[PDB]
């Protein structure tokens, strides 16, 4: 798999058809479209199953390059859950002027900048997925 | 009354004054942490592009 | 939000919010501000309002300090005292607050409207903090006035240079001027994007006008045009540094002798090395920007800043400057916005070179040894204060001549500004003189330098080449045949119907005239381009046909007449019912019905 691909929706639908054809209830690969909470559980279960196939680097925050007062940033605009598929933020604005306290907080708290401005790391003391030092 | 009610005037003036001093301190440290956050963001950004 | 009183400078956190800019007043000062004028709204770090719901009473004089908040007379707690008492409003630092009685000029500036001359008169002759406050208030007021304007939708984009722009409905259209720069807005449907900044100009006719833009991103028919804006920023640096004379060169390391043509200027460079700051008067065409480049070469081991106001001004400073000077240069002013193409030489942001040609409004954080400022006929106290706030050099020199035209200042409708009350630099350079005069002019003809010396000047500047063909054919002005409220002196042009053939070597002459309408109506039936002196402060012309207008003082201004003659090389003519102006100007007087 290429490093940049992160959608992975039709693959889930095709696996669902290949292995569970005659299951008699709808299945939304992206739980954003679910109805009530019971459909959320029903679809998150299959997502838990299928997400053990795809590469592990393609999970976590989705970042993108935004500008404020002529300065390029790197902030996150969504996620890619192992259970709830892909989620996109609704209120995102490129080209800003100034940031007030609220936005300063939500930008300083993201791991996007911290990880994008750090050295790669390969920790062999563990087996969990490392990210950056 | 002129011996006690004015002491109540004094206590209320003093508590309002102290509260508004502490509020001034709140807004001051507010501006300070704001400056700190933004300088940290800028210096972190200047290492990636 | 604690600060020093704008009158007595005792620590305070009091402001009267009804005043537009909200300055720091002491307890006494704020009391005087609230009992006398209409600012019946006072605020400390917390607002002073009846905190009762439904009771929105405003003035503090009808408030009473309650348990924790301030309440009105009605919803008052039984145990409460007022907030206006013994001449001090209830706030911080009650006992160390000193106040004074200078509340007079304070109310004068806090209650003025800037629509008259006398307001600007007082704003120029008040105390330092009062002067900065007046500057701030008038800048905020002109910002709100410009924002009181509106939009301008495009009818047709003829070209990148010719534009058909109609303005808002039921709205006073902004005149064809260079100062009002227009930002463009084109909505997808959905997302209105800023399409850049654009400048306009009166065309050769109507309604298609000439215009220039910062971008090749061309316009469209649905775009709408509004003038750009911002917010007025506070200032803390004073207007002018005090004078400091020095008995010896204060670190100023000169050159040996390199271009001895600047010997008449080294006698002034030594003086600039002898003091902290000074002023220089360079008439149009005199040793102006040559003086400064000679100062640059003579002291080549010191960081120097050059500054102006307009992009045309900083470019007229930039021209001959790249000649006498190694390059090895820097003059970086505008990173993202010059409506007209500005500097195109080297980088945007490194402060690389020791000489920099910039503008006051766009000066970055730089340090130097002197900042030589031209065009002091157009700067205000605000530009002086931001010069002092942006540059902290070892020397300063204000170059310029007050006999030129002032700032627009559209709000002035009752009266006119004398340059002595234009700004502080002009006040000093006309009360004590520029204390450093440079002579003489060399470009203009001598017949418009010695004959024009008799007017606002004192017969001290000179030039050469008196010949030829400089005659004033005084026509008797006819009735005002105006279409727009601006007068059309077509009878005055009645002296020019028989002029296109009798002038053999004069076909590329220039029709100049004060009124924009008088330039336009001439441009209808034209034979040569038109350019009013407002578009020219950095332009030279060989021939010129100055056309005057009605007997009003708007036409008989010695300042504009001066600045309108000094843009010629060979000849110029005066066509005016002049009763006394031709007595100080000694050429041959001609009459219109006679061709000699
Ligand atoms: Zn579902
Ligand atoms: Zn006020
Ligand atoms: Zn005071
Ligand atoms: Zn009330």
């Amino acid at each position: 798999w290429d490093l940049l691909k992160y959608d992975f929706t039709e693959e889930r639908l095709k696996l669902f058809d290949r292995y569970f054809k005659y299951w008699d209830q709808t299945y939304h690969p992206n739980c954003v479209n679910c109805l009530d909470d019971r459909c959320i559980l029903h679809c998150a279960n299959f997502n838990v199953l299928f997400s053990t196939v795809f590469p592990p680097t393609s999970f976590g925050p989705l970042v993108r390059k935004i500008f404020v007062d002529g300065v390029p940033f790197v902030v996150s605009t969504g996620y890619h859950f192992r259970e709830l598929g892909v989620v996109h933020n609704q209120d995102v604005n490129l080209h800003s002027s100034r940031l007030s306290f609220k936005e300063l907080l939500v930008y300083a708290a993201d791991p996007a900048m911290h990880a994008a401005s750090g050295n790669l790391l390969l920790d062999k003391r563990t087996t969990c997925f490392s990210v950056a030092a | 009354r002129d011996a006690a009610m004015q002491r109540k005037l004094e206590k209320m003036a003093d508590q309002a004054m102290t509260q508004m001093y502490k509020q001034a301190r709140s807004e001051d440290k507010r501006a300070k942490v704001t400056s700190a956050m933004q300088t940290m963001l800028f210096t972190m950004l200047r290492k990636l592009d | 939000a604690v600060g020093a009183c704008v009158l007595c400078n005792s620590q305070t956190s009091l402001r009267c919010g009804a005043c537009i800019r909200r300055p720091f007043l002491c307890c006494k000062c704020c009391y005087d501000h609230v009992i006398s004028t209409s600012h019946k709204l006072v605020l400390s770090v917390n607002p002073y309002v009846c905190n009762a719901p439904g009771c929105d009473v405003t003035d503090v004089t009808q408030l009473y300090l309650g348990g924790m908040s301030y309440y009105c007379k009605s919803h008052k707690p039984p145990i409460s005292f007022p907030l206006c008492a013994n001449g001090q409003v209830f706030g911080l630092y009650k006992n160390t607050c000193v106040g004074s009685d200078n509340v007079t000029d304070f109310n004068a500036i806090a209650t003025c409207d800037w629509t008259n001359a006398g307001d600007y008169i007082l704003a120029n002759t008040c105390t330092e903090r009062l002067k900065l406050f007046a500057a701030e208030t008038l800048k905020a007021t002109e910002e709100t006035f410009k924002l009181s304007y509106g939009i301008a939708t495009v009818r047709e984009v003829l070209s990148d240079r010719e534009l058909h722009l109609s303005w808002e409905v039921g709205k006073p259209r902004p005149p064809l001027n260079r100062n009002y720069v227009f930002t463009g807005y084109r909505v997808t449907k959905n997302s209105k994007v800023q399409i850049g900044e654009y400048t306009f100009e009166k065309g050769d006719y109507g309604d298609a006008v000439v215009y220039r833009g910062t971008t090749t991103y061309k316009l469209n028919v649905g775009d709408y045009f509004v003038l750009t804006s911002h917010t007025v920023m506070p200032l803390s640096a004073p207007t002018l540094v005090p004078q400091e004379h020095y008995v010896r060169i204060t670190g100023l390391y000169p050159t040996l002798n390199i271009s001895d043509e600047f010997s008449s200027n080294v006698a002034n460079y030594q003086k600039v090395g002898m003091q902290k700051y000074s002023t220089l008067q360079g008439p149009p065409g005199t040793g102006k920007s040559h003086f400064a480049i000679g100062l640059a070469l003579y002291y080549p081991s010191a960081r120097i800043v050059y500054t102006a106001c307009s992009h045309a001004a900083v470019d007229a400073l930039c021209e001959k400057a790249l000649k006498y000077l190694p390059i090895d240069k820097c003059s970086r002013i505008i990173p993202a916005r010059a409506r007209v193409e500005c500097f195109d030489k080297f980088k945007v942001n490194s402060t690389l070179e020791q000489y920099v040609f910039c503008t006051v409004n766009a000066l970055p954080e730089t340090t130097a040894d002197i900042v030589v400022f031209d065009e002091i006929s157009m700067a205000t106290n605000y530009d002086l204060s931001v010069v002092n706030a942006r540059l902290r050099a070892k020397h300063y020199v204000y170059i310029g001549d007050p006999a030129q035209l002032p700032a627009p200042r559209t709000l002035l409708t009752k009266g006119t500004l004398e340059p002595e009350y234009f700004n502080s630099v002009c006040r000093l350079m006309k009360t004590i003189g520029p204390d450093m005069f440079l002579g003489t002019c060399r470009r203009c003809p001598a017949e418009i330098v010695d004959t024009v010396s008799a007017l606002v000047y004192d017969n001290k500047l000179k030039a050469h080449k008196d010949k030829s063909a400089q005659c004033f054919k005084m026509f008797y002005k006819g009735v005002i045949t105006h279409d727009v409220s601006s007068a059309i002196n077509r009878p005055q042009i009645g002296v020019v119907r028989e002029f296109l053939t009798r002038n053999p070597a004069w076909r590329k002459a220039v029709f100049i005239s004060p009124y924009n309408s008088q330039n336009a109506v001439a441009s209808k039936i034209l034979g040569l381009p038109t350019q009013t002196v407002d578009s020219s402060q950095g332009s030279e012309y060989d021939y010129v046909i100055f056309t005057q207008t009605t007997e009003t003082a708007h036409s008989c201004n010695v300042n504009r007449f001066n600045v309108a003659i000094t843009r010629a090389k060979v000849g110029i003519l005066c066509i005016m019912s002049d009763r006394d102006l031709y007595d100080k100007l000694q050429f041959t007087s001609l009459e219109i019905p006679r061709r000699n």
